[PDB]
């Protein structure tokens, strides 16, 4: 009778049934997978999900078909209980989710496929830029961080000369100054560089192994090395010139320190000595060998400080001896001085520091108001 | 013509001297026949202890003090020229007058030569140095060449130019020029006038010793205010090297102190290794960071070596002058100054690396957690969707084909929950990543999480009740 | 070579780069119509 018009009806609903529940699922699951969260730190990272996209991209329209399939069947229920009149529900009784409800949820996913690849492209941009920022500074600092060593290295070498001259070295010293004062205009720039990397959260650098705190610390070696190593020259120059001896004479005395050096790293010393003896001055070198070998160190011969020991005999200085005699010639030969004598010959400015910084005289020659110069003086020179 | 010359000049010399002794001369032949006045000049011009003159009233005690002042011009050692000690006491006027120049030359003329020339070269050659400029001054013996007496005005502008008109003077009147000389002399520079002009002008020429006299008593006067430029240059030296080398040393106090305490608040910044709770803040760590090692440390460190060169160029300042080696204070030591740089930069490098270290797992939780709050409500929602229609037990009224097709619809309910199985998953695994990252709320993830696993379980066992009651109505009716 | 005070006082002799942590992305990928090894 009906049972057999009636049958192919629950056989459409059935097939209706086991094709819309899994579809249904995949949709629900890819409605969320599509417009789910990413954070990449690398362009490989940004490809590989700029691929799997594609992947989804290209079976959406097989997808379709079976959207379009699912919905023939759909069609065909509701067919077939109006070509036949037969009143039911018209509600699919084994699968709850309904076709409106496949339709719209298609819909979604339509609209989330060209959200999920505009945003794709935007961190694939981000990435792309940002891989740019990591290369510039790899440029830089792999160029800036080898150029702070030679430098280094080259001051280094300046503060070791054999054939010293020390007005030459000065020279020298400021045009190493001079090259690291127009390098700063790149360290600067390449500080700039690291804000921009650190400012975009990139802690990735393959293309480079120096790191900015390498080249700040570098740069900061090599500036305090290049301020030390001038001052050593000013205070070679200010100890020489004090020594009394000439700059011509100073390069004559390296000259014939070079030639008899025969260690190079040490100063040729023992019979070379001698052999410097012998070329000025008669004999006298039993004594004067063995206060040599001596004076070779006070504590634990030099070569910078064999050019000491040479200079150190021919000793003449200014001490407090020869100022307590020329305050007693101002006193008119007194054991003490007045303050009326201090600003009757000395200048206003100087004579006011003598009687505000002398003490009491009281000695054998006793008077009120004499000031003791043997005190203030002795005590000028410790 | 000698002897008037010699008189006069020797008269005055003596009495020049022997004003400070408290007696004078009139008659230089007679006075110094006892000896007494003889030894009382020879105390006075040396400003030695000599020996004790007996009083002379006999005729022996005399000679025996002329003997002690001659045995004292021994131990100076002069040659004696035609001199003998018994006519001083007779009055012997050549000997006496010779006599008494052999004492104002050895104590007034060799003492002036520093020149190693003996006697009259010595005090010559200062008589020309000092007249070199003066185009109408000819100095070449003591005799002619100072009976013009122009050159002697001249020697008192060499030291005095703005006491004496030079320019004024000429050779046409010898005499007032010799006489206007001598006035100023003994009213300024306290020289008593031993030469009369009147009589030097007029003698063709004048007596050597006489001369030389005069003359040694003015370089005299003139050595104590020449004197006076020894005394000034080297208290100006002294003055100028103490002054700056205390200036310096208050510089090395002042900019050890204000480095000191830099670095004394700088310190406990740097090694601050505490994290925040979010990226934001730890951000702005970095930042302040570098700030300031692009704008805090480069001038610190330049204040750094600027203090050792510094206190390099003090210590080298004092060891060239002989004087004692610079003791900074207790705190502000040279060992002190780079101790304590020495903490400071330890703090720097690990303070940089940690930042970012910190900045990169916060950046990871910042993003998991809104990440799960996302995925738990989505399924949130989605839970208490599949929980409602469980909740409906409406199924006791049914027949068995109701019920096989109810079974079918529940079937769906299965595995549709089961596909929700590894979203579930993800939740729990993202919510242990929080938690094993130390998430400062992983203590409200875990509870979100825990009630959704715990709901999960519930759902599944009330799923498999379910089938269970709708299996129970099927196999009812079957028998 | 040259000595400088300031070494002498304090005490010289007279002779002489960052592994980050790995993390387990928790990316998803949205299931391609069928199977996954198309």
């Amino acid at each position: 009778g009906s049972s057999k018009l009636l049958e192919t009806i629950d056989q459409l609903h059935l097939e209706f049934a086991k094709r819309a529940a899994p579809f249904n699922n995949w949709m629900e699951g890819a409605m969320e997978d599509l417009q789910d969260m990413f954070i990449v730190h690398s362009i490989e990272e940004i490809q590989s999900l700029i691929t799997a996209h594609e992947q989804f991209k290209a079976t959406l329209p097989e997808a379709d078909g079976e959207r379009q399939s699912i919905m023939a069947i759909q069609n065909e229920v509701e067919k077939v209980i109006q070509s036949y009149n037969i009143r039911i529900s018209s509600s699919n009784p084994y699968s709850t989710v309904t076709m409106d409800e496949l339709r719209t949820k298609w819909d979604k996913v339509k609209q989330l496929v060209p959200i999920r690849d505009q945003s794709l492209q935007e961190e694939l941009a981000r990435q792309h830029a940002n891989e740019r920022l990591r290369r510039q500074f790899a440029a830089q600092a792999n160029a800036i961080g080898p150029w702070i060593q030679n430098k280094m290295e080259e001051i280094a070498r300046s503060s070791i000369q054999i054939t010293g001259a020390l007005e030459d070295q000065m020279n020298q010293l400021k045009q190493y100054e001079h090259n690291i004062i127009n390098y700063k205009n790149n360290i600067d720039k390449l500080e700039g560089d690291h804000q921009l990397i650190q400012e975009a959260l990139v802690f990735d650098n393959k293309h480079t192994n120096y790191t900015m705190e390498h080249i700040r610390v570098g740069w900061e070696l090599l500036l305090t090395t290049i301020a030390r190593t001038i001052n050593e020259v000013e205070t070679q120059i200010l100890t020489r010139d004090a020594k009394g001896i000439t700059q011509e004479q100073m390069n004559e005395f390296r000259a014939s320190f070079n030639h008899f050096d025969r260690r190079k790293n040490g100063l040729m010393d023992h019979e070379d000595f001698r052999a410097c003896l012998i070329s000025m001055g008669y004999d006298l070198g039993e004594a004067e060998f063995a206060r040599i070998m001596t004076l070779v160190d006070p504590n634990g011969v030099t070569f910078q400080s064999f050019i000491d020991f040479m200079t150190r005999e021919t000793a003449d200085t200014d001490t407090a001896e020869q100022v307590i005699a020329s305050f007693r010639i101002l006193a008119s030969d007194k054991p003490y001085i007045l303050a009326e004598e201090l600003r009757r010959e000395l200048p206003p400015d100087q004579a006011q520091y003598c009687i505000k910084r002398m003490p009491a005289y009281s000695g054998p020659g006793s008077v009120p108001g004499a000031l003791d110069y043997a005190a203030f003086s002795s005590a000028l020179y410790g | 013509a000698w002897e008037k010359q010699q008189r006069k000049t020797f008269t005055a010399w003596c009495n020049s001297h022997l004003r400070k002794a408290g007696t004078q001369i009139e008659n230089i032949e007679e006075d110094f026949r006892n000896g007494l006045k003889l030894m009382l000049l020879l105390e006075v011009i040396s400003g030695e202890r000599l020996p004790k003159p007996d009083r002379g009233k006999m005729r022996f005690h005399k000679i025996a003090n002329v003997n002690k002042a001659l045995d004292y011009i021994a131990s100076k050692g002069v040659k004696l020229v035609s001199i003998g000690a018994e006519e001083i006491v007779d009055g012997n006027v050549k000997m006496t007058l010779g006599m008494i120049w052999t004492i104002i030359l050895r104590f007034a003329i060799q003492d002036i030569s520093v020149e190693e020339t003996s006697a009259k070269e010595g005090l010559l050659l200062w008589c020309q140095r000092k007249t070199a400029p003066y185009r109408n001054v000819n100095i070449q013996n003591f005799h002619t060449s100072w009976k013009d007496g122009l050159g002697l005005c001249a020697l008192i502008h060499r030291h005095r130019p703005d006491l004496i008109d030079y320019s004024k003077l000429n050779k046409d009147d010898p005499i007032g020029n010799i006489n206007l000389a001598m006035e100023i002399a003994e009213k300024h520079l306290d020289i008593p006038k031993m030469l009369d002009a009147e009589d030097i002008v007029n003698t063709p020429k004048p007596d050597e010793r006489a001369i030389m006299t005069y003359v040694s008593c003015f370089y005299h006067a003139f050595a104590g205010a020449e004197q006076a430029e020894t005394a000034a240059n080297r208290i100006c030296k002294v003055l100028a090297v103490n002054q700056e080398n205390e200036r310096l040393m208050e510089e090395y106090e002042r900019l050890a102190s204000e480095l000191l305490e830099w670095i004394r608040r700088t310190i406990p910044w740097l090694e601050n290794r505490t994290p925040e709770k979010t990226m934001q803040a730890m951000q702005k760590k970095l930042e302040d960071f570098r700030d300031y090692r692009r704008k805090h440390k480069p001038p610190k460190v330049q204040e750094k070596c600027q203090l050792e060169i510094n206190f390099n160029t003090l210590q080298t300042k004092l060891r060239i002058s002989n004087r004692p080696a610079f003791m900074p204070s207790e705190g502000k030591m040279v060992s002190d100054i780079a101790g304590a740089w020495q903490r400071l930069e330890q703090a720097e490098k690990g303070y940089e690396e940690w930042l970012l270290n910190e900045i990169r797992r916060l950046e990871r939780l910042e993003h998991l957690a809104e990440k799960f709050r996302q995925k738990a409500s989505t399924h949130e929602t989605w839970a208490y969707g599949k929980e409602q229609i469980l909740l409906q037990k409406d199924y006791e009224s049914a027949s068995l084909t109701e019920v096989r097709a109810l079974l079918r619809k529940h079937e769906a309910f299965e595995s549709d929950l089961a596909a929700h199985q590894d979203r579930v998953e993800q939740i729990a695994a993202i919510a242990q990543e929080l938690n094993e990252l130390d998430y400062h709320d992983a203590v409200n993830v875990n509870d979100r999480c825990q009630k959704i696993c715990d709901q999960w379980d519930r759902l599944g066992t009330l799923t498999q009740k379910r089938r269970e009651a709708l299996e129970r109505m099927s196999e009812r009716v079957r028998n | 070579t040259y000595i400088s005070p300031w070494e002498r006082a304090m005490g010289v002799d007279p002779q002489q780069k960052a592994e980050l942590p790995k993390y387990k992305s928790f990316n998803r990928t949205a299931m391609p119509y069928g199977g996954y090894e198309k």
